[PDB]
């Protein structure tokens, strides 16, 4: 409730309230367009399973401000 | 109906947090969105509101529904032609390490009823307000 | 004489249309070029046509890779070709072998090491370091350390017992 009341009290904080905004392209919508939806990020691990993944956005790992999207995307 | 609820609203109203009910609510909640896009790809099913102005995401947060809330935030539809309905997008994987893009469209103080607002400002007659801050895109 | 630039070759590598890859050999015979040509490498991260084939993987078995290796032996720069690596600072030294061991592909390891891919190439890049603040995976920065930490028991024997160029169990 502290975090919400501080955001309502300042307009210049509301343009800074976009926590991990990044306006990222994600996938392809119908009528053949980019996604462009504000997205966060997280990290996990898994060792019990072999961690098979069906769909992966970025074929090449890491986040170094340069990416190339995977051809797993249909459109 | 007269209250303004649609099919995706009513599945939230008929949830009662038991682990058997969480199974077939989110399973039936899944099948309507896909079938919504096949009949009407121009339609956006979860934008709609009732007379209180709530979305089916925010209606699950306004009440105490935790399993329907944890599903909608962590929603990925893996099969193609209906992948844009997803919300949790995994970006890359290097063996164990698994990086994901959660989405912040309706949540995170952007709209009239964001679920970060509606959880905290709820009048404590709705249960499990404390529980609904445990899901992954909110708690981080 | 069909033309080739950096973009059209990488796309033929990516989308797995081998019909586009049938005149890439006489074109490099025309332009006096090898597959290890400076125009062929991607500029910001030094990704080769072999490295692009490793990431793009259809059903576990890409078949573009075996056709690149058939051209590289004709242009006889094969030992420099497979040993090409990323020169990006986030990616210093990751080779074709670090990818195949990673993706749990037994056969793709076997085809790489026979063509002169040196198994002692070290991934001295900032993803492969510790980086306790940054996102990263620390396995020990070496292919034998990669097969051992990722539970692959078949490959950790093969890298020590391959007849072409065996590995070092004591390297660091």
């Amino acid at each position: 409730i502290t975090i919400l009341d501080t955001e309502k009290s300042f307009l210049k904080c509301m343009r800074k309230a976009f926590r991990s905004g990044k306006l990222l392209q994600v996938g392809y919508t119908p009528d053949g367009k980019d996604d462009y939806r504000w997205c966060f990020r997280v990290d996990e691990v898994n060792w019990t399973t072999w961690n098979t993944n069906v769909g992966i956005i970025n074929e090449d790992p890491g986040n170094c401000e340069g990416v190339k999207r995977t051809l797993s995307f249909s459109l | 109906d007269s209250v303004g609820n649609t099919v995706l609203h009513a599945l939230v109203e008929v949830a009662d947090n038991t682990a058997d009910n969480t199974k077939f609510v989110t399973s039936m909640y899944n099948e309507i969105l896909i079938l919504g896009a096949k009949l009407h790809p121009t339609l956006k099913l979860e934008e709609l509101i009732n007379k209180k102005g709530l979305t089916p995401l925010a209606l699950a947060a306004s009440s105490g529904k935790i399993g329907v809330l944890a599903y909608i935030l962590q929603r990925e539809i893996q099969e193609p032609e209906c992948r844009h309905l997803s919300r949790k997008f995994t970006e890359w994987a290097y063996g164990p390490v698994h990086s994901s893009l959660y989405d912040l469209s309706c949540i995170d103080t952007c709209e009239k009823n964001s679920v970060l607002e509606v959880i905290a400002y709820s009048s404590s007659e709705t249960p499990n307000r404390h529980d609904m801050l445990l899901v992954e895109p909110l708690n981080r | 004489l069909k033309l080739y630039d950096r973009r059209s070759i990488f796309d033929a590598v990516a989308q797995n249309n081998c019909q586009e890859l049938e005149s890439l050999l006489p074109f490099l015979q025309k332009s006096r070029k090898r597959l290890t040509d400076s125009e062929f490498k991607d500029p910001e991260t030094g990704k080769t046509c072999l490295l692009k084939a490793m990431l793009n993987l259809h059903n576990g078995q890409n078949d573009t890779i075996s056709l690149l290796l058939d051209i590289a032996r004709q242009t006889d720069s094969l030992k420099e070709f497979v040993n090409a690596s990323y020169t990006d600072s986030y990616y210093k030294g990751q080779t074709a072998l670090h990818i195949a061991i990673e993706r749990r592909n037994m056969a793709l390891v076997t085809l790489l090491v026979e063509n002169g891919a040196d198994v002692q190439a070290a991934a001295n890049g900032d993803f492969f370091k510790k980086t306790k603040g940054r996102p990263g995976f620390y396995f020990g920065e070496l292919p034998l350390s990669l097969a051992a930490c990722t539970n692959q028991l078949a490959i950790v024997k093969f890298l020590l017992q391959n007849s072409w160029q065996p590995a070092d169990i004591s390297a660091r």
